[PDB]
């Protein structure tokens, strides 16, 4: 596999993210070799633009 | 006397203001018949003013140059009823309100649709939360000591540095 | 609209509104100073905004004190 | 192609009028110019500093020359309490005869201006007596400014240009500036006071032709080198002394009396001489602290590294601060402006209560103008300090070298700082406004006894600790048994207690509930302006709305309407928003000072004590009441010498409203209107022959904000200055 | 009060303090702090011709390393102490505690 | 006492020289 | 343990050091080198207080006045300091203080310039002319030293606070007053009047 | 009645009810205990 399991709770380590130090649910992880941000994270609260989902690389997500 | 303020009982300016207000009310009264409702209203005004000034005199308020009660908020034992006692009452009420609001927010973050609970308040839940504010300081100290009052800095969103 | 109502108020208090005596002498609320004071912005500041505002700011302690309270609150 | 903004290729290639505006407005941002090297930057800054010094000295020399040429300095000196100072003559071709004869004051032969800068009192105190003295001073200062211009040109030449390392020599610069610039200058000034000012105030005439002949003390330099310095304080001036006259004069040159001169209501010249001597000694000693070339001193960097708490509460402490501060000119500018603003506030607060110049306390308009001047200057300087701190964070802050030191820790918990400033501002504003509205409603309903009048007992306790016996606290120089009172009763207390127990002056004025409310309003203003400025400084590098704000610079318009809208998201916009609050706060401060002093000078302080507790009193008994003579400067029945101040009053109102125009309507309306007008000009006959070269465009967003701010500030300053001077000089009371 | 005696005694006392009891401490502190550095390197190493330490004026033959600059510094401190003493003795101010 | 015309012209000449030096410094700052 | 029975000890205070009862509610000794500095400072402070207490009690017991009024000569101009009643010919204000400064600076400098912390606390050598280090009772002697030392430290703090409480009175006179009316003259006169 | 109770539980209706009750309480208190600057105790 690439990153966290599907449905797992992950905490964001991206400093520039609206959800830094916030918990989200993993929706899908793409196993295609070459994708830089394969992990899809759903969040309970929206950002300023109104989006509640984003893409992260496994190295900037930690398990709870 | 606590900054050169005389007690309002023997303050000449306080009595002068009493006399001036009563005289103004009586002057307003002279133009109405004794049995008329406006006359009753003005006489009620006069009684209200008299009792107000007697009450102010009886509590040992400090009047300055002329008649104006001045409040001492340094913690003096002779003036605890001006700021410390009502201040504590305010602190109890304000802490009540905030504590119960916080409790309601906590109790609606576990709901499936918290935003609907914030725009449409769960009145039974809200009321049984509000009932808990009687002993709010004890709960606040308990949560502070147990560590359930303050969120750890590692779980709070912060902007880049 | 503000300038229109100010012009109406000053013109009426100056040239129209007033009191007439038994002899027939007509005195006006302001005194007919619109013809010589409205030509100057200082005249508007002094003879209208400053002179005619003496009552709203001295209304405290009377039945017009609510007008002074709302004057300051609107400010 | 090398157009007017020769320091910016992008502006030069702009085919609009924006090129001209931004070339005018970005000239002194040397770091932003193209092909800019740190060496050239430092040398340009050095030469610009020389130019500013030359300009300042020219300004003061022009003041001297105009007072000498068109003033009544000699007549004023012969009779200070009944002569109005003259600033300069007026030659306005637009005046009428009534204006010519209205402005002929001060015993002049034509229209003149009456000075309110205190230069007459200041020059009389320091020994200047005749117009020839002032002319000589003006010529000397012209020479000094010429010398500084020559130096500024010289150090820009190839063989006299300093190096970057020379500019970064912090220890040598501090040593020289503390020892010579501060200490030796004060030593020279006390030498002047001993040799010229004091003998002049005692009737003697000491000039350059008899400096080596005139003996400052009968026992000259004997007791100085014998260690028996008390000889220089044996015979102080009596209380019957008349300034400038030998009657009642003494022989002491360095006294320690304290208090005020009974006849001039000002500090003793000998006390100021001893002051300057003492601080000169202290500064000269302090300037020997750092290590320059002789193996003794301190290493400031090592001092900063050494100062780290072992417990880790401050992190790494002050490690890396030396390089951060020495490499960043914006940090140095911010620190300098912070200190200068604090010191300007100190000057304003200390010269009204402790007047250093003779017959300056009697000049009420001069005192009020000086206080308002220096307070507004201080406020602007503080805003500049915070703006340059923000610029430091954006352009000069490196997180790599500043790792876990005090600056990084401020950036780390900036949310706590901003939230606590918000809480303090909210609490102060809510409760002060609520108390004021409560008092307003109680006065409105005819029941003044129901006011919430809180006695400022803490400040009154401090006053009692300073010797004020009015409040009866009897502690710390208000009590005879206090050790401080016993220690001081021999040296200054005889004068200090007499001066502070005199209620006719402004030394520790009596305060009450109105003073409590207005000081809390002042605290609200300071806290809110600081909130805005610190929020701008700490959110300058980024935020949740704009994490990459550092790449966009200091002053950028916005980030577009995305993410909900990003108007005023830059730190420059925080400064823009804080200028309004500082103007408001200094307005409150000066309003309080002015009203307190009007009711003090007129002798009826009961008006302030009774009316300052509610805002209708502020509107009616201060603003409406004191503007009656102002607005009557010119009327249908004539005009008087206050017509100029009435005209400036209205002028400031107009500029304030024009600032409103530039602040409300933002850009697009005017761009479309200018499009229409360009079409109209291009289609009009006999006028399409005339063509513009720069395409006319509406003002930019940042430029619009700055222009509106400038209009707002100019209107504020002119309106309040006109009102202040007209109401303090129309009734000399 | 004797000016010469007081000045001489204070200057000698502070010179002795600087030469015998405080010389090692001052030497250790100047060794720890060292020359002020501009950015990584010293001011002279950064290209400041006027920041070079004056070795010729700092040469000394005193076995403990006492330099003429140190002599001036400790003598200035001693003179300051002596003049403080002289001015306070010849003062006439008695707080009477 | 009042200043004379000789003093006035001396001040004017000094100001003219200071203006020359100012223009020189401005030209030195320009390039 | 010790200072509070059953209380867990802080890790940095094992109990081997003399007087180590584990009393550190504020955690001032968390940093080891700061703890060593605190040990040295505690010993110096305690020794000074030990030497100070007899210099406060004996002169008052012998009728030469209390310690608060011991400097009272220096406050007056021309105090003419005395020792056991006999005036001190060299006891003018500008010589004894200079002698103090120079001599104490010498001793303080010699002490500051020794590397070993153990000798920074217990130098020995020339400071033990009567031995008292050859025997095996050395450690318990250190414990006795620190015990009398903290006791004297609290005693001198009591001297000072009582000096503020009753100016013009000596500690031994305060003891006499307590012996006179032990149930009317106590600390309660100051904290709850 | 479920929908009516839900509407009455909305933020503005509940705010109106609560603030009106508070205002009535304060007004009645001032009716019986007026013009007091000091809490008597
Ligand atoms: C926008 C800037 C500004 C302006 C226009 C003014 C304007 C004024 N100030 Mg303010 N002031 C300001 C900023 C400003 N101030 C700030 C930032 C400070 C804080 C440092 C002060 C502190 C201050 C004080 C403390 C005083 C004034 C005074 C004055 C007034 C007299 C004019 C003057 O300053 O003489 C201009 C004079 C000069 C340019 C000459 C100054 C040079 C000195 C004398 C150098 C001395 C060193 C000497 C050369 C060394 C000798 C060398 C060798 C022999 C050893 C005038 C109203 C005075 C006043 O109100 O009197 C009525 C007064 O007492 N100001
Ligand atoms: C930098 C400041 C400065 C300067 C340049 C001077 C310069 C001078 N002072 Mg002054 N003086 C100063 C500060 C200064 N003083 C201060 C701060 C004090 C107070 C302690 C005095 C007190 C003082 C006295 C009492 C006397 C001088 C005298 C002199 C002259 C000494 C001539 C000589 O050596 O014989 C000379 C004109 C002497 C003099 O004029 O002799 C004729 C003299 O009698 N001065
Ligand atoms: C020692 C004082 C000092 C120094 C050396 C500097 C130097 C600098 N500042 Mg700082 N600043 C200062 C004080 C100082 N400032 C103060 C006191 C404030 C608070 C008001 C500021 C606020 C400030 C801001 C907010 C900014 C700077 C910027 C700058 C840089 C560029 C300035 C520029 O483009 O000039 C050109 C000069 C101007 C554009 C000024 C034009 C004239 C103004 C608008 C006033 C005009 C008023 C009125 C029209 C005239 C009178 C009319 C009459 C009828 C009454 C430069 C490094 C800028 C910077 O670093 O960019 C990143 C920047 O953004 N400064
Ligand atoms: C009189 C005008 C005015 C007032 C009252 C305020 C008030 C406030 N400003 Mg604003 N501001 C103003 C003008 C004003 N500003 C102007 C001209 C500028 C320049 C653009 C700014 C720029 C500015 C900035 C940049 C900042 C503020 C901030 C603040 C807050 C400061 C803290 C405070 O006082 O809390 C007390 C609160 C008040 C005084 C607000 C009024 C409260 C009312 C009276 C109570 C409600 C009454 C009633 C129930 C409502 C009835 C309505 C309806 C329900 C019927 C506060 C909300 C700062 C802030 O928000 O920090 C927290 C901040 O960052 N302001
Ligand atoms: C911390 C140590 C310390 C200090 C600072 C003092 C300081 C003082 N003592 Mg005390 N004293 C001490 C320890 C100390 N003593 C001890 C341990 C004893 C017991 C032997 C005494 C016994 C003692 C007596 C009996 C007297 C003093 C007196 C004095 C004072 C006169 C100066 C003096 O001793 O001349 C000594 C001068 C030379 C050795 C030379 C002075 C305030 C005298 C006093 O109170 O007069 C005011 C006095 O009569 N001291
Ligand atoms: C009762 C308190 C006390 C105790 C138990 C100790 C115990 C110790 N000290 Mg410490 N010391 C004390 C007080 C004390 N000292 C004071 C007050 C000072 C300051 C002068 C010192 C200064 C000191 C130094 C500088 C050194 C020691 C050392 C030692 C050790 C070896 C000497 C010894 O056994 O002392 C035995 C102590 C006694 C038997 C106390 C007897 C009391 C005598 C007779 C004096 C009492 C006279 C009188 C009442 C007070 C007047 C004072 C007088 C000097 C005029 C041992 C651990 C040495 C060490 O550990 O190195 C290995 C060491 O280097 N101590
Ligand atoms: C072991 C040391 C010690 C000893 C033996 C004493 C003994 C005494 N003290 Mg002192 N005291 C001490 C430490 C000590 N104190 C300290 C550390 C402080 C500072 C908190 C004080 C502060 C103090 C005050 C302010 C007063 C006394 C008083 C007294 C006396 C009567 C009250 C009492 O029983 O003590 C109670 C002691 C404590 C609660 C401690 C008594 C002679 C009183 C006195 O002299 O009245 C005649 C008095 O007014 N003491
Ligand atoms: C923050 C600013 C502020 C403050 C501190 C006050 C304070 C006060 N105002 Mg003012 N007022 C303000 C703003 C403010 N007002 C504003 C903005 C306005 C304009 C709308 C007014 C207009 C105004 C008027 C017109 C009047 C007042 C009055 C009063 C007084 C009593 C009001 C009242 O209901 O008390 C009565 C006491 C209570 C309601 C007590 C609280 C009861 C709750 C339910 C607690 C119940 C007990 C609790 C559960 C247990 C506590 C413990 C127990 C031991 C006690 C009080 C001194 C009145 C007065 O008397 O003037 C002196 C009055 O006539 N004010
Ligand atoms: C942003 C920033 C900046 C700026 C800042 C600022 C601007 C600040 C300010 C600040 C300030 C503005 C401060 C102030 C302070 C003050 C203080 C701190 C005070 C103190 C006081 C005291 C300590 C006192 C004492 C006393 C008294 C009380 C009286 C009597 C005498 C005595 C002395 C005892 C910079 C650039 C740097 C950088 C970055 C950051
Ligand atoms: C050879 C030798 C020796 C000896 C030597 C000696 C002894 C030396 C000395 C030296 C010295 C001895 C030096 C000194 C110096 C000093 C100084 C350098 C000072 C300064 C001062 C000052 C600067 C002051 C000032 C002042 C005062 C205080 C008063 C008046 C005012 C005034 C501020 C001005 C012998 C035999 C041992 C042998 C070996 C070698
Ligand atoms: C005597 C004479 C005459 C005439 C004369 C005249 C005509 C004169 C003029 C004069 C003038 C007409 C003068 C002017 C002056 C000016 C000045 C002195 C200025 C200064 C300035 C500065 C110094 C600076 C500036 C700046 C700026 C503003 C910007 C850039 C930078 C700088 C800083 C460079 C006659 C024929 C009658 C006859 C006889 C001879």
């Amino acid at each position: 596999v690439i990153g966290p399991k599907r449905g797992s709770i992950v905490k964001v380590l991206r400093r520039e993210s609206y959800w830094f130090n916030d918990t989200g649910k993993v929706v899908a992880v793409d196993q295609a070799p070459g994708v830089r941000y394969p992990v899809v994270v759903r969040f309970d609260k929206v950002n300023y633009a109104g989006v509640s989902t984003n893409n992260y690389s496994p190295d900037e997500l930690e398990q709870s | 006397d606590v900054a050169g303020l005389t007690p309002c009982k023997e303050s000449k300016g306080f009595a002068k203001r009493q006399k001036q207000e009563i005289k103004k009310l009586e002057g307003r009264l002279k133009l109405y018949a004794p049995d008329s409702a406006p006359a009753l209203a003005i006489n009620a005004t006069i009684e209200k003013t008299k009792r107000r000034f007697e009450f102010y005199g009886n509590q040992g308020l400090l009047c300055g140059t002329d008649g104006l009660p001045h409040l001492i908020v340094d913690g003096d034992q002779a003036h605890l009823g001006e700021f410390v006692y009502p201040g504590l009452v305010f602190l109890y009420i304000a802490g009540w309100i905030g504590w119960v609001g916080r409790a309601y927010l906590i109790d609606v973050r576990t709901s499936k649709k918290p935003t609907e609970k914030e725009i449409i308040i769960d009145v039974p839940l809200a009321l049984r939360i509000m009932s808990k504010g009687l002993t709010w300081p004890v709960a606040a100290i308990g949560e502070l000591r147990s560590g359930k009052l303050v969120e750890k800095s590692s779980n709070i969103t912060v902007s880049p540095r | 609209i503000s300038v229109v109502i100010f012009h109406f108020s000053w013109k009426m208090q100056s040239d129209v509104w007033g009191s007439i005596s038994d002899q027939g002498v007509v005195t006006h609320i302001t005194g007919g100073n619109f013809a010589q004071s409205s030509i100057t912005i200082n005249g508007w500041l002094r003879d209208f905004l400053w002179a005619q505002a003496s009552q709203v700011i001295q209304s405290y302690g009377s039945s017009l004190s609510a007008y002074g309270l709302l004057f300051l609150g609107a400010h | 192609a090398s157009r007017f903004p020769k320091f910016s290729r992008g502006l030069s290639q702009d085919p609009t009028t924006r090129r001209i505006w931004f070339g005018i407005a970005t000239a002194h941002d040397f770091e932003s110019h193209d092909d800019m090297t740190e060496e050239r930057l430092y040398q340009k800054i050095f030469a610009s500093h020389f130019g500013q010094l030359a300009i300042i000295f020219l300004w003061t020399s022009g003041n001297l020359f105009h007072v000498a040429w068109q003033g009544n300095f000699e007549a004023w000196g012969q009779d200070p309490l009944h002569v109005r100072p003259i600033a300069h003559a007026i030659w306005d071709p637009h005046f009428g005869q009534p204006a010519v004869e209205a402005f002929t004051r001060g015993g002049a032969s034509g229209p003149v201006n009456i000075a309110y800068s205190g230069v007459y009192q200041w020059w009389y105190t320091i020994g200047l007596r005749t117009n020839q003295d002032l002319y000589g001073g003006s010529i000397f200062l012209l020479f000094v400014s010429a010398l500084f211009l020559i130096a500024g040109w010289l150090h820009l030449q190839p063989k006299w240009k300093p190096s970057v390392s020379w500019f970064k020599n912090a220890e040598s610069r501090l040593n020289h500036h503390l020892s010579g610039l501060f200490g030796v200058s004060s030593l020279a000034w006390t030498g002047h006071l001993v040799h010229v000012a004091i003998p002049e105030s005692r009737g003697e005439h000491v000039r350059w032709n008899n400096l080596l002949t005139a003996l400052p003390h009968p026992q000259g330099l004997g007791p100085f080198f014998a260690g028996q310095w008390n000889v220089y304080a044996q015979n102080p001036d009596s209380n019957s002394h008349l300034f400038g006259t030998s009657e009642g004069a003494g022989t002491a040159i360095l006294t320690f009396l304290g208090g005020f001169h009974p006849q001039t209501q000002s500090l003793w010249l000998t006390d100021m001489a001893h002051h300057h001597l003492a601080i000169a000694v202290i500064f000269i000693i302090a300037g020997h602290m750092y290590r320059t070339n002789f193996g003794i001193g301190h290493s400031m960097k090592e001092i900063l590294e050494a100062h780290t708490p072992p417990g880790g509460r401050l992190g790494r402490g002050h490690k890396g601060l030396y390089d951060t501060i020495n490499n960043s000119l914006h940090f140095q500018l911010g620190l300098a402006l912070a200190s200068l603003g604090v010191i300007t506030s100190l000057v304003a607060q200390h010269m009204y209560s402790l007047p250093p110049y003779a017959f300056l306390a009697q000049d009420f308009t001069t005192q009020a103008a000086l206080y308002t001047h220096h307070q507004y200057i201080a406020g602007f300087i503080m805003t500049g300090a915070f703006a340059h701190g923000a610029i430091f964070f954006i352009r000069d802050y490196n997180p790599e070298q500043n790792k876990d030191n005090v600056l990084a820790r401020m950036l780390e918990h900036k949310e706590a700082i901003i939230s606590h400033l918000s809480w303090a501002s909210l609490f102060l504003g809510f409760h002060t406004l609520g108390l004021y509205v409560h008092n307003d409603v109680m006065l409105a309903f005819g029941t003044p006894e129901k006011q919430i009048l809180i006695e400022p007992v803490f400040a009154q306790w401090i006053q009692s600790a300073h010797g004020k016996a009015l409040y009866g606290f009897d502690v710390l120089l208000s009590s005879a048994d206090s050790p401080a009172f016993n220690a001081g009763q021999t040296l200054w207390l005889p004068g200090w207690l007499d001066a502070i127990n005199n209620n006719s002056n402004s030394l520790f004025l009596t305060i009450g509930p109105g003073d409590f409310l207005v000081h809390h309003a002042i605290a609200l203003g300071l806290h809110t302006t600081t909130l805005i400025l610190v929020k701008g400084a700490l959110d300058a590098r980024g935020s949740k709305l704009m994490p990459d704000k550092k790449e966009f610079g200091y002053s950028f318009p916005c980030d577009g309407p995305g993410r909900g809208g990003t108007c005023d998201i830059s730190a420059w916009d925080a400064f823009y928003l804080a200028v309004f609050w500082m103007l408001n706060t200094i307005g409150w401060v000066t309003f309080y000072w002015h009203w307190k002093h009007i009711t003090l000078w007129q002798g009826n302080v009961a008006q302030f004590n009774e009316s300052s507790t509610y805002l209708m009193g502020w509107l009616r008994d201060y603003l409406w009441l004191n503007s009656s003579q102002l607005i009557n400067g010119y009327n249908p029945f004539g005009m008087n010498s206050l017509s100029v101040w009435a005209w400036m009053f209205l002028f400031g109102h107009l500029v304030w409203a024009t600032g409103f125009m530039f602040l409300i309507s933002w850009r697009g309306y005017w761009q479309e209107l200018i499009e229409t007008l360009a079409w109209a000009h291009e289609r009009t006959p006999l006028a399409n022959l005339v063509r513009w070269k720069d395409k006319p465009v509406a003002l930019s967003i940042v430029q619009a904000r700055l222009v509106g701010l400038a209009h707002f500030s100019v209107g504020y300053i002119f309106t309040y200055a006109a009102f202040l001077i007209a109401s303090t000089s129309g009734k000399f009371g | 009060a004797n000016t010469a005696l007081t000045i001489t005694l204070s200057t000698g006392a502070l010179l002795f303090l600087g030469r015998f009891v405080f010389l090692p401490f001052q030497r250790d502190n100047v060794s720890r702090q060292g020359l002020p550095v501009q950015n990584g390197v010293t001011h002279f190493d950064a290209g400041d011709s006027r920041a070079q330490e004056v070795t010729s004026f700092l040469k000394t033959n005193d076995p403990a390393g006492f330099t003429i600059v140190d002599v001036l510094a400790w003598g200035a401190l001693g003179h300051a102490v002596g003049f403080f003493i002289l001015a306070t003795i010849n003062n006439g101010y008695n707080p009477q505690f | 006492t009042s200043i004379s015309d000789s003093q006035i012209i001396v001040a004017l000449v000094s100001a003219f020289i200071t203006g020359i030096l100012a223009l020189r410094l401005g030209k030195s700052l320009y390039q | 343990a010790e200072w509070l029975p059953g209380n867990p000890r802080p890790s940095y205070l094992d109990g081997s050091a003399p007087g180590d009862f584990g009393f550190d509610p504020l955690g001032l000794g968390e940093v080891p080198e700061n703890l060593e500095r605190f040990k040295e400072s505690e010993l110096i402070h305690a020794r000074w207080a030990m030497l100070a207490v007899p210099g406060v009690l004996i002169p008052e017991a012998l009728g030469y006045g209390n310690w608060v009024s011991a400097q009272k000569w220096a406050a007056t101009p021309g105090g003419q300091a005395t020792y056991l009643g006999n005036p001190v010919p060299w006891g003018n204000l500008p010589v004894i203080l200079a002698i103090e400064f120079l001599a104490i600076a010498f001793a303080e400098s010699q002490r500051n310039g020794e590397p070993d912390p153990e000798k920074r606390k217990y130098p020995g050598g020339a400071f033990d002319p009567l031995g008292f280090s050859k025997g095996a009772n050395l450690e318990e002697l250190k414990l006795k030293e620190i015990k009398n030392g903290r006791l004297a430290l609290v005693a001198f703090l009591g001297f000072a606070v009582q000096a503020i409480a009753y100016p013009g009175t000596g500690p031994l006179e305060n003891l006499k007053t307590h012996l006179a009316d032990p149930w009317h003259n106590t600390i309660a006169h100051v904290i709850i009047p | 009645m479920q929908d009516v109770k839900t509407y009455l539980s909305t933020a503005p209706v509940l705010a109106t009810l609560w603030f009106g009750f508070l205002a009535g309480l304060l007004i009645e208190i001032n009716r019986f205990f007026p013009d007091a600057l000091v809490l008597p105790l």
